[PDB]
Parts: structure tokens; sequence; C-alpha cells
RNA sequence: AGACAACCUGGCGAACUGAAACAUCUUAGUAGCCAGAGGAAAAGAAAGCAAAAGCGAUUCCCGUAGUAGCGGCGAGCGAAAUGGGAGCAGCCUAAACCGUGAAAACGGGGUUGUGGGAGAGCAAUACAAGCGUCGUGCUGCUAGGCGAAUCAGUGGAGUGCGGAACCCUAGAUGGUGAAAGUCCAGUAGCCGAAAGCAUCACUAGCUUAUGCUCUGACCCGAGUAGCAUGGGGCACGUGGAAUCCCGUGUGAAUCAGCAAGGACCACCUUGCAAGGCUAAAUACUCCUGGGUGACCGAUAGCGAAGUAGUACCGUGAGGGAAGGGUGAAAAGAACCCCCAUCGGGGAGUGAAAAGAACAUGAAACCGUAAGCUCUCAAGCAGUGGGAGGGGGACCAGACCCUGACCGCGUGCCUGUUGAAGAAUGAGCCGGCGACUCAUAGGCAGUGGCUUGGUUAAGGGAACCCACCGGAGCCGUAGCGA
RNA sequence: GGCCAGUGAGACGAUGGGGGAUAAGCUUCAUCGUCGAGAGGGAAACAGCCCGGAUCACCAGCUAAGGCCCCUAAAUGACC
RNA sequence: CGGUAGGGGAGCGUUCCGUGUUAGGGAGAAACGCGUGCGUGAGCCGCGUUGGACGAAGCGGAAGCGAGAAUGUCGGCUUG
């Protein structure tokens, strides 16, 4: 009984991984106030986007058991 | 495994102290001061090994100017040197200074060659 | 060229000597140690949380939770051990041989762990099998059993464990079958 | 095999020849594999017994300036600390375990490479076990000197059996190690000047570690 | 009855802290305090898990797993079943009924769950198994004993050195004027207990015991379960909130029952609450006996190698130091001289005076002697040039010490847009004094296998370690809530 | 792309401007240089101006910016 | 081939362990003091009209492993 790293749970309900090993997320803002957002915008906010390279650190740091390829 | 520092320090200190022998006052005594004083010494040394190369050319030139000025009324260092070059002689300033002191007659001759040829 | 305790030594590069910070400048990271000047990151003690940016609403908090997870809809889980035909080709199977589950542990092309142990087997078509094999599994993909019955292999489909049903629902589901049967006949 | 082995009877004449053929580490990494194996061995042997007291173990704190001077431990107005004499020890040793791991196959490889380096020394023997009945040290040493072992240089007897008479008869020489396969270490092989096997032993070793 | 280090059980039960504030949450049911018992305690013999296939009291380790989940869905918290091991053990009682009484009690009977027992009849009987005064037994512990093998030379001393020998079931260890298998005490090996203790066997004795058939009417742990409310605890924060345990109030059913299977109802499966008791595997060190130490060596190691919980300080709770190493042996210096003692100088002891404030004895700091040199001088004290003077040389043209006079030269650190700063810090010297360890994640470098790789706990001639131990784990399929 | 840092108080100078009084060694931006983190020379001394970017030795030589009465290196040079 | 924050490479030393009950050592070890010795440096190698019993090199391993700053800290000793 040592200590093993804990997965940061609030980060894992947000991000996940695709089979080839890139991280993805939802897009923000499709929840309420949709009437005044045009359909085109709503479609754009419906899809799954690969997380910006920049944040990869923070994310990766808080989800140590996520299997991830950064493509090396 | 506990390790006392032992002599590793005192040797270093001692080998510094050897350096600082014959410094007046507490520069030859206390370790902490001695350190600094070592560094400064080493530093001046380095500096003045460069100054040295400047200062002897200072000197040499001065002595040469003195040595020549005796002959002509109108003769200089500047004139001299310019004349040494347009006559194609290689002698540098150390040699002309040491020959100015230690073999004066020689310099008189040299001057007589430069004069004869500029004539 | 004989080994003794004294001629031994490591491989170049193997054990690289570690930075000891805080010793000397000329060495390495002396004084500050490579923490630069001051403020939080140079201070001793636990840092700030990994996912946290300055008090701006952190990235993970400003993004909405993933689809099913978000409410407590159970996560999707593998229910079979998928095998292609590739693997069964590469393996040493001579004709007539039974494949099943067990004989795939035998040759090792599947190493099951706990969750996987408790599972059944399913076959996925990929690659083109040349042999006649006797295959046993709880399930097949369409392309699978198509390619299999095309190559002349016998496909034994194993029964799954009966779902217990109370009698009333048997009466309903049977009443159905009686309807179909009286209608076609 | 690229080299024979002498098989000697109890009197020291050469009866026969054998071959001991094993998995060797490929010639470049040999040294390092053995090395590693060794390091591992010694390092697991170690018992970290070194213990200190941290700043919180040390007897007799109270949190205050000291009221009066304890000669050598403090002065009148000072704060309690690690920086006194008789203060806690910052980053001292605590009892450890030093135990590291290594692959089984790697281990075995070190063993083989060592024993296969030892083929420039080693003899074989005709299994003397019976000739000793009452434990006799003097006798064992006699036998050694007939085989050409100086009871100086540290030699290793690897055999299958411990026959009590043999075992006790060798118990008191500091340079001998009588090994069963039960106890066989990389350490002792590396250490030993002369290697000595029985026939049954060669049959064992050449099987366990045999190259295919 | 009191005492008792840690461990343990029960009762009360915080706060700083984390959440970059804080209030739910965290810290943590931790510390502390009270009470209690043991060498372990507690838990424990399914009103249990599970899922349509099965298990078979409790505890502990590995793993599942940082998975399912919980959460101002924030900080964080965090299971279980399957699977592998360690270790194994199951028993007493209430009620129906039959005896004795007016009772309340006592004696027999009776204890189980894919139901048992009471009731009513007919068969079997001898072995088996469990407990245990008394006692020579076995072993061990608490005193012990026997125990192999060497000499001379070498400058205080020989165990060292050179040179000869020998023992070894003994070459562990400590001592000895100096390092020893062979000098001493010992070690291997082998013998030994009147008395007490302990584990084991046996030990009269004490215990128990089967088998079938009929009978739903008799029993199967009541102010209980449940229900309504108020909480607590379960990984699970009231949530759809099961299971578990408590305040207030109501309040069942007996096997044709009752409970559990994560609201609830049906169906099936599993189990039998409201009475008890029980060994081992596990935790710990005020200690006892052995062992080892990439542990300390007098500022270290325990606070304590000497009066150490002392001196001293505090009304009191409490705080809490320092002082080790003459020599092998005191052989601790007779006698004379200075002489009131101390102290000294000879002599004598000693390998050495090492001379008692005595072993190596650095620096600061205090001096003494010899070489050069300063009293018209301005300077972070040096440095490049070197007048004059002095010293030990062998490459005598060199080295070393001094320093007439010229030039150059704004202490160190920290920290700053920037410092000689009149910015901080250091009296000086010597010691002590800081990126450490454990466990995981990622990356790199090296190896090992790639007939994919690897074992965890666990076992090991004590450790290490051969050889096991495939449970797990990583890689072989993705997409999708 | 990977691994893994500091930095996130700047100063003046040239130039374009705003605020201010076309005040400030003021303040705030824009395009540059030096200092920061740069020693050497010129500037009496003199972070930010000019020259130039210091691997090291030499009792060698040529120059830049700048200078040639004496302190103090070089012309008490020439001609208007 | 200037260099602060800072990153990377190559090394030296200290105590201990392996080799090792090692080589060497009352024909004087550690240490202490010295050098016209060798290193880019940390340092090494040599020497002792000190000292009185231990202990290298090589090839490896481990850390209570290098001090001038902490109004650090304990002793010693100054200044006034
Ligand atoms: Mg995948
Ligand atoms: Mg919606
Ligand atoms: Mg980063
Ligand atoms: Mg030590
Ligand atoms: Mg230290
Ligand atoms: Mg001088
Ligand atoms: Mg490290
Ligand atoms: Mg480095
Ligand atoms: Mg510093
Ligand atoms: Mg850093
Ligand atoms: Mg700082
Ligand atoms: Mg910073
Ligand atoms: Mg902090
Ligand atoms: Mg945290
Ligand atoms: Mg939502
Ligand atoms: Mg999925
Ligand atoms: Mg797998
Ligand atoms: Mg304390
Ligand atoms: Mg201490
Ligand atoms: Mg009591
Ligand atoms: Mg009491
Ligand atoms: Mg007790
Ligand atoms: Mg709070
Ligand atoms: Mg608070
Ligand atoms: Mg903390
Ligand atoms: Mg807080
Ligand atoms: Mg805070
Ligand atoms: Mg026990
Ligand atoms: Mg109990
Ligand atoms: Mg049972
Ligand atoms: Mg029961
Ligand atoms: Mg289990
Ligand atoms: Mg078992
Ligand atoms: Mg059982
Ligand atoms: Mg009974
Ligand atoms: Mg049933
Ligand atoms: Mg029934
Ligand atoms: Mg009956
Ligand atoms: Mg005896
Ligand atoms: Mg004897
Ligand atoms: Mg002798
Ligand atoms: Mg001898
Ligand atoms: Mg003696
Ligand atoms: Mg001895
Ligand atoms: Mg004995
Ligand atoms: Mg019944
Ligand atoms: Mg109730
Ligand atoms: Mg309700
Ligand atoms: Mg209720
Ligand atoms: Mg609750
Ligand atoms: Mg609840
Ligand atoms: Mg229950
Ligand atoms: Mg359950
Ligand atoms: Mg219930
Ligand atoms: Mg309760
Ligand atoms: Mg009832
Ligand atoms: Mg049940
Ligand atoms: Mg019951
Ligand atoms: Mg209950
Ligand atoms: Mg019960
Ligand atoms: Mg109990
Ligand atoms: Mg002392
Ligand atoms: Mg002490
Ligand atoms: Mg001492
Ligand atoms: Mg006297
Ligand atoms: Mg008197
Ligand atoms: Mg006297
Ligand atoms: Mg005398
Ligand atoms: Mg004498
Ligand atoms: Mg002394
Ligand atoms: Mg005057
Ligand atoms: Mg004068
Ligand atoms: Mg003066
Ligand atoms: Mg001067
Ligand atoms: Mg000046
Ligand atoms: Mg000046
Ligand atoms: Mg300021
Ligand atoms: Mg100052
Ligand atoms: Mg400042
Ligand atoms: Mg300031
Ligand atoms: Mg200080
Ligand atoms: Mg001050
Ligand atoms: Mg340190
Ligand atoms: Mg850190
Ligand atoms: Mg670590
Ligand atoms: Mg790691
Ligand atoms: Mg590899
Ligand atoms: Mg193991
Ligand atoms: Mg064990
Ligand atoms: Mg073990
Ligand atoms: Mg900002
Ligand atoms: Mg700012
Ligand atoms: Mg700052
Ligand atoms: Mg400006
Ligand atoms: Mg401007
Ligand atoms: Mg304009
Ligand atoms: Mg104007
Ligand atoms: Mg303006
Ligand atoms: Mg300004
Ligand atoms: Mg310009
Ligand atoms: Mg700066
Ligand atoms: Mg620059
Ligand atoms: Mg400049
Ligand atoms: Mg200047
Ligand atoms: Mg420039
Ligand atoms: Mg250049
Ligand atoms: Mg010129
Ligand atoms: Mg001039
Ligand atoms: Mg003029
Ligand atoms: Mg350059
Ligand atoms: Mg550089
Ligand atoms: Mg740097
Ligand atoms: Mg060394
Ligand atoms: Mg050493
Ligand atoms: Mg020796
Ligand atoms: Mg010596
Ligand atoms: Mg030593
Ligand atoms: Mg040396
Ligand atoms: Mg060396
Ligand atoms: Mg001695
Ligand atoms: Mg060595
Ligand atoms: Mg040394
Ligand atoms: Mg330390
Ligand atoms: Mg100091
Ligand atoms: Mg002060
Ligand atoms: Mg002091």
């Amino acid at each position: 009984k040592g200590y093993k790293m804990k997965t940061h749970k609030a980060s894992a309900k947000r991000f996940r991984v695709t089979g080839k090993g890139k991280i993805v997320r939802r897009r923000a803002g499709k929840q309420h106030l949709l009437a005044k957002k045009n359909t085109k915008r709503k479609n754009r906010l419906s899809k799954l986007i690969q997380v910006d390279r920049s944040d990869y650190d923070n994310v990766i740091g808080a989800l140590p058991y996520l299997k991830v390829n950064r493509k090396v | 495994t506990r390790v006392k520092r032992g002599y590793i320090a005192r040797r270093r200190r001692k080998k510094i102290r050897f350096f600082a022998s014959s410094f007046r006052g507490a520069h030859s005594r206390l370790t902490r001061t001695i350190a600094q004083q070592k560094i400064r010494a080493l530093v001046s040394a380095h500096r003045d090994r460069d100054r040295q190369k400047r200062d002897f050319r200072r000197l040499w030139i001065t002595r040469i100017n003195a040595a020549i000025r005796e002959r002509g009324v109108y003769y200089n260092y500047s004139k001299f040197i310019h004349d040494l070059y347009k006559r194609q002689l290689l002698l540098n300033r150390k040699i002309l200074a040491q020959i100015a002191i230690l073999n004066p007659n020689c310099i008189y001759m040299i001057y007589n060659e430069i004069i004869k040829k500029e004539d | 060229t004989r080994f003794r305790l004294d001629n031994l030594g490591p491989q170049p590069g193997s054990r690289k000597k570690g930075k000891r910070k805080g010793r000397g400048h000329a060495a390495g990271q002396g004084g500050s140690c490579g923490f630069g000047m001051r403020g939080q990151k140079s201070r001793s003690g636990p840092g700030i949380m990994r996912g946290f940016e300055g008090g701006q609403m952190p990235l993970y908090r400003r993004i909405p939770k993933l689809r099913g997870i978000a409410g407590g809809m159970r996560a999707g889980l593998p229910k079979y051990v998928p095998i292609n035909l590739r693997d069964i080709e590469v393996a040493g199977f001579k004709e007539g041989e039974e494949v099943s589950l067990e004989s795939l542990k035998a040759k090792g092309i599947i190493n099951p762990s706990g969750r996987e142990r408790r599972l059944p087997l399913k076959i996925l078509g990929e690659g083109e099998l040349s042999t006649k094999l006797q295959i046993k599994a709880r399930a097949f993909s369409g392309s699978a059993k198509e390619k299999l019955e095309a190559a002349g292999c016998s496909v034994t489909v194993l029964p799954g464990r009966k779902k217990y049903i109370k009698e009333s629902v048997r009466k309903n589901l049977a009443r159905a079958d009686e309807y179909f049967a009286k209608k076609r006949a | 095999e690229l080299i024979p082995l002498p098989i000697l009877n109890f009197s020291g004449e050469k009866v026969g020849e054998t071959f001991l053929n094993l998995k060797t580490a490929p010639s470049e990494t040999a040294r390092a594999v053995v090395h590693r194996g060794l390091i591992t061995h010694l390092q697991n042997k170690r018992r970290g017994t070194a213990s200190t007291l941290t700043r919180a173990e040390v007897r007799g704190g109270g949190r205050k300036p000291y009221p009066q001077k304890k000669t050598g431990r403090a002065r009148r107005g000072s704060q309690r600390s690690p920086l006194r004499p008789g203060g806690g020890v910052i980053f001292g040793p605590k009892p450890r375990d030093w135990t590291i791991k290594m692959n089984k196959k790697e281990r075995r490889l070190a063993l083989s490479t060592a024993i296969a380096s030892a083929v420039g020394n080693s003899f074989v023997v005709e299994e003397f076990a019976e000739n000793f009945e009452k434990p006799k040290t003097k006798d064992f040493i006699a036998a050694m000197q007939r085989w050409g072992l100086d009871p100086a240089e540290k030699s290793l007897f690897f055999l299958m059996d411990l026959v009590e008479n043999v075992e006790k008869s060798g118990r008191n020489i500091r340079t001998l190690k009588l090994l069963t396969p039960r106890s066989l270490n990389l350490f002792d092989v590396l250490n030993a000047e002369k290697l000595v096997f029985t026939e049954g032993t060669i049959q064992y070793l050449n099987q366990r570690y045999g190259v295919d």
C-alpha cells in the first residue's frame, strides 16, 4: 500500500480519447439561449473537437491514466 | 552514512592562504577576507598583463622621441617613424628604444641613412 | 577475458549521474537552483493544482461534460473478445482443428485478464482464411460467417446462458407464437 | 563446445572430457549484463538500518524562545530549531528497504555468462562422496592438493549432493564454497578462482541454461 | 480496588489546514481526554454473497482499481463480486413437550434451512470422536562441564616480518604491552538437572451418539421487525436511497410464514433477525534472549559514554545543560636546590616527560627572536614595472624575502531599471547547517526477452539467493450516450 | 512536433505622437539602438552617447572613435 | 568560442561497501606541515630532525557528500 496517482475526476467527465490516441472535447455554449443563435452556429457547436495543443499539458497532467499519443 | 566535512575545507582555505602571503593586515589573516583579496589579486594581474603591452609601447615611444629630438632642430618621433617606413626598415619600437639607450651611436647612424636617402 | 568482481562495470549511458541542486554555481543549478527569482513556483511546499489557471475559469470547468457520462448513464464496455480471421491464419491451425475459446489461449493469441476471462468470443471478418476449421463461438459478424461458410468451415454457435423469465411473460411471448403458427397454417 | 573440460578421478589422473555449453550474453553487452546482475545482488543484500531523528522525534520541545542558557545547546533569546546542536536531523536516513527487481531471464543470463566465462579454469570430478565417512578436514585438503587447488585462492565446488561427511569436512576452509543447486549465486561464481563440477552437475547446468 | 511504553476496544470529540476567500465539504472520527481488558484485542459460524452458473463463519496480504461510483459534480473522497494467497473450527442455550412446585425456579428433551424440532409408531447398537485431576514419560528453558594444534630470531612490548612446523565436525567472537586457527576465555562437537517452568504425547474418568414412516392443529428468541417522523453511519453529501444502527410515536406475522436480492410490485433464487461463546493467520515494543549493520563515534548516537531527568530555572504544570582518551604498567617523580604553599629546575622511572590543567593538536587570538623596511604622508591596500638591501642554491642569466618610485585598480553578497554606495547581511575563527525519501504517472538513456512481455502477495538451507508462485497487468478493434 | 525551463517591476537614447504647461532624469504607446546580461578605448570622473563585441599567450605590428604645449601617448607641424 | 535568469555536456573530490582478513605500514599508516613537480580547474603526484597505528591504487556501488553569507547556530578568541 503506497500511494498511487488519482485521476482527476472532473477532468475525465470532460475529456476523452479516440482510438488513435488524440484527446477530444465537446464545444461550449449549446445549453440555453439557443433561440437567438442561428442554426448554422448551433450545428458548429454540436461537434467534437480535438483539444488545442496548448492545453494538452494541464489535461494530461490531471488524467494520468488516460492512454494518449502525442504523436512522437 | 554520516560524513563530517573533515579536512576538505581546511585544505582549500590553506591553499588560498598561501596565495595571500605578504598582504598587509587582515588580508593575510582571516580566511573570509583572504578569499576576496585572492580574487582581486588574480583579477588585477589579468588586467595588467594587458595594460603591460600598452605601457611598454608607451615607454619605448617616449624614449625614442627623446633620443631623436637631439639631432635635427625640426625632427620628431612622427617624422622619424614615417621616414623609417618609406625607407622600408622593419625595426619595431622596442628595438629602437633599447638601441637608443644601449648603443646611441647606432641610432645616430640609422638617422644618417634615413637622411642620406631622403636626400 | 574472464569475469570477476573487479572487471565489471556498467554500460556507457546506462546510469547517468543526478543533478545535486544547490551545490556551487559552476556546477549546475546553484543558488536559486533553477527556480529563478521568487514567488509561488520557487517557494517550498505543495504547488498549485495541476488543472488550475490563475483563477480564470479553468479549461476543464468551462467545457461541458461528455455525453452519457454527464448524467450517470453507464459507460459502454466491451462485451466480447473480438478476433479477426487474420490471427487465425497466422496461427498454426491445421485442418479439422477446433478453434473455440480455449484453443486460442492454448496458442496464446488471446491473453484474457479478469474482465476478459468472464467474457464470450466473437468473430470479425478480416483477412481471407484458407483452411477448413471447426469454429465455436457465441457470435459472428455478418461478413464473418459469410467468409467462413464461403471457405467451407463449420460454424458452431454456442448457447448463451438462459435469461430467467417469470411464467406470465412466457405465456405472453408464447401466445404470440401460437398466433403466428395459427396464421401461417 | 569450443573447449573441453578435464574429468579427474579421486587420485588426480585425467579420466575424461566434457563440454559445458550455455547461453552467453552477446559479446558487447556481456560485461554490463553481468554487472547489473551483480549490483542487484549486493544491493538487495543490504539492510538499511541507518536511522536518525527528524526534527519531530527529538526529545523535549516546547515552542518558545529558551528562558535560560543551556551551555552548548542554546543561548538566552534564541528560537528552537534544527540548527542547534542536539537539533533534529534534516534529511537524515530513515530505515529503508533497498530492494530492487530484475527480470528472471536477465538474472539467469548473468549466471550463465559468468559460469561460461569460468571455463578457462574449471575441472570436473568423479563424485568422491563415498571416500569420506568420518568427517575429516585434513583429508579434504589432501584431496584438494592432489587436484591442484591451493587452499589459498578461493575455489568453488558445485555439486548435486551434500553428503554430511563432505559438507562438514569442508565447513572450516575459508576459501571453499560447497554449493548445491539450492544455493547458487552469481556472486560466488564471480568471486571464485577455481571452479569445480561433478558430472551430474555438468548435466544439470548444461540443461537448465543450455543453448538451443 | 492500584500500576502498566506502543498496540486494541468503547465513550466524548476539536482547530489550525485544503478548497488559492468561505459557509456545505476537507482536515478527521485524526489528536487529545476519560473508561476497559488482553497478550494480542476486535470481528466470527450467513435473516450472507451472487445471478439463472455457482459459493459456503471471521480476520489479514496481493489484486480487481484509482475502475464503478460519490462530490458547492469544486477541493477532493472512493468501493465490491469473481480471482490468488496466509490461516483454518466449530459450539453452548430459549420455546413446544415430559417431570417438581402455589409460585418464581430447577431436571430431562431440543437446536436446524433447497426446513428442522415437539407429537405418534417401528428398527440399530457398538465402535467412533471431543474434554480431562494423577504420574514415571519425551523435549526444551532456567547453573554447568569436557573440548585439537607452535617454536626461536627481529630495535619497550610480537599477534607483524623473514624461517620453520601443526590442528580443523573447531578459520564465531572478545581479550592479551603490537594486528593470534595453534597464549587466555571460548567456538565445532559432545556430555549434564535434585527443584520449578513450558509445549507435547499418553492418564482413571467424563461426554456425545444413530434409522425410517405418519401428522400443515404444537414451538422455532415482541414492545421486537415495520410504518410516520428526527438523525447517524454505509465509498455513497436526501438523493429514485436500498442495506446497517439510534431518539420520539405507533406497532405485525410464525414456515400455507418472514427477510434479503440498491425506491417500489410481481415472479424466482438465497437465507432464517430480535440468546450467548469461541484458536490461528494480523497490529505493537517499557522490554528479555540470541543474531546481523555500505548505522553514530563525544557539536554525532538516546535528553543523558562522569551527580541526567542531575545541576540550575519556574508558585506550578513544566523547562533542562555541560564536563571522555598520561602510560603497556602508576612504575604518579626518592633525594638536593629556589622554597610560607603553589609552582619550578636538576636527579631518578619510562620506548618517549607522555608530568598529572598530561595522547594527534588546525584557525582565530596573544607574543619572542632573526632578515629587509616606514616619521612631507592621502591610502578597499593589491597588481604590472623594480631602485637599493638580505637569503638558501645547482642548471649559478635562475629561485626566495624585503620594496625607493611610476602606472593601473569604486570590498563581497543579496537584490534591483540601476550601486563604491550613505541599501540589506556578516565582530573574527572552527565546527554543525538546505531540492531528501517512499509510492505512483509521463519522457529520455541503457539492458533483457520478443516461440508477446512480466510476475504480485506468498514459499525459500535466517537474510540475500536457486527454484517456484500466471492470480493479475500491459499490447493485439473500433465506432457510438 | 516531443521533453523541459526562466521571463511576465524594465532604463535611457534616436524618431512618431498623446497626457502635462509642445514642464519634468515626468507619464503612456509606436518603429529602432545600447544597458539589462558587455568587458576594452573615447567622453576629467560618469549603466543607457560615439568606436568595438573580450578563447588564450607575446617586453611584436596596423588602425577605429578620439587626439598630438606640460601634468599625459603623439606636430611648440605646414599653409590660408 | 562575452554573458545573468536558465538549459545541456564533461569531470574532480569526501565518508562508507564490494574485490579484501588486498598492495603497503614501529625500516613510521592516517593525519599535520612543506613543494623551482603535473593538471583547464575542482585537484593530483612527490617530500618531511612533526605524528604514533592503520590502510591506498585500479574497476565498481551508496550517500547525513563539498559553505562566506541564512539579524543562521554552538563553542573559542578579540575590539572597545
Ligand atoms: Mg485501443
Ligand atoms: Mg438540453
Ligand atoms: Mg509547460
Ligand atoms: Mg564515520
Ligand atoms: Mg555537512
Ligand atoms: Mg611581494
Ligand atoms: Mg536523486
Ligand atoms: Mg549539469
Ligand atoms: Mg552564493
Ligand atoms: Mg527548474
Ligand atoms: Mg533569493
Ligand atoms: Mg518565477
Ligand atoms: Mg505554500
Ligand atoms: Mg492535491
Ligand atoms: Mg449536465
Ligand atoms: Mg466508449
Ligand atoms: Mg488485455
Ligand atoms: Mg515536538
Ligand atoms: Mg541528536
Ligand atoms: Mg484495574
Ligand atoms: Mg484508574
Ligand atoms: Mg496488562
Ligand atoms: Mg474549517
Ligand atoms: Mg477557518
Ligand atoms: Mg500539507
Ligand atoms: Mg483556505
Ligand atoms: Mg489559501
Ligand atoms: Mg497471535
Ligand atoms: Mg476475543
Ligand atoms: Mg458451520
Ligand atoms: Mg447459527
Ligand atoms: Mg478471495
Ligand atoms: Mg489455503
Ligand atoms: Mg471454512
Ligand atoms: Mg443437553
Ligand atoms: Mg427456498
Ligand atoms: Mg420445503
Ligand atoms: Mg418424539
Ligand atoms: Mg576448556
Ligand atoms: Mg584451547
Ligand atoms: Mg614469536
Ligand atoms: Mg609468520
Ligand atoms: Mg603481549
Ligand atoms: Mg581473534
Ligand atoms: Mg556450543
Ligand atoms: Mg411443519
Ligand atoms: Mg422501534
Ligand atoms: Mg413517506
Ligand atoms: Mg424509520
Ligand atoms: Mg447519511
Ligand atoms: Mg440512507
Ligand atoms: Mg441485509
Ligand atoms: Mg449487497
Ligand atoms: Mg427493510
Ligand atoms: Mg447510532
Ligand atoms: Mg407472531
Ligand atoms: Mg440470503
Ligand atoms: Mg429465529
Ligand atoms: Mg436486523
Ligand atoms: Mg445468532
Ligand atoms: Mg464476541
Ligand atoms: Mg565537548
Ligand atoms: Mg551529546
Ligand atoms: Mg574530537
Ligand atoms: Mg620535581
Ligand atoms: Mg605563613
Ligand atoms: Mg612542588
Ligand atoms: Mg631526568
Ligand atoms: Mg631511562
Ligand atoms: Mg595535547
Ligand atoms: Mg611639502
Ligand atoms: Mg621620507
Ligand atoms: Mg602614505
Ligand atoms: Mg604605488
Ligand atoms: Mg582611476
Ligand atoms: Mg588612486
Ligand atoms: Mg528602490
Ligand atoms: Mg556596507
Ligand atoms: Mg540596491
Ligand atoms: Mg532600494
Ligand atoms: Mg552569522
Ligand atoms: Mg552589521
Ligand atoms: Mg547537506
Ligand atoms: Mg521539489
Ligand atoms: Mg524519488
Ligand atoms: Mg518512474
Ligand atoms: Mg528495449
Ligand atoms: Mg518473492
Ligand atoms: Mg517469508
Ligand atoms: Mg523473504
Ligand atoms: Mg500582467
Ligand atoms: Mg508592471
Ligand atoms: Mg520580480
Ligand atoms: Mg525615454
Ligand atoms: Mg522617446
Ligand atoms: Mg501626426
Ligand atoms: Mg508653447
Ligand atoms: Mg511628449
Ligand atoms: Mg521614465
Ligand atoms: Mg549610430
Ligand atoms: Mg535583472
Ligand atoms: Mg547586449
Ligand atoms: Mg563600456
Ligand atoms: Mg574610460
Ligand atoms: Mg555598436
Ligand atoms: Mg571578434
Ligand atoms: Mg601607426
Ligand atoms: Mg608628450
Ligand atoms: Mg602652431
Ligand atoms: Mg567573441
Ligand atoms: Mg561562453
Ligand atoms: Mg548560468
Ligand atoms: Mg582519493
Ligand atoms: Mg576514506
Ligand atoms: Mg597484510
Ligand atoms: Mg606519509
Ligand atoms: Mg580513514
Ligand atoms: Mg594527495
Ligand atoms: Mg585518485
Ligand atoms: Mg602502538
Ligand atoms: Mg579501494
Ligand atoms: Mg584519502
Ligand atoms: Mg543532512
Ligand atoms: Mg561561520
Ligand atoms: Mg551583532
Ligand atoms: Mg558567538
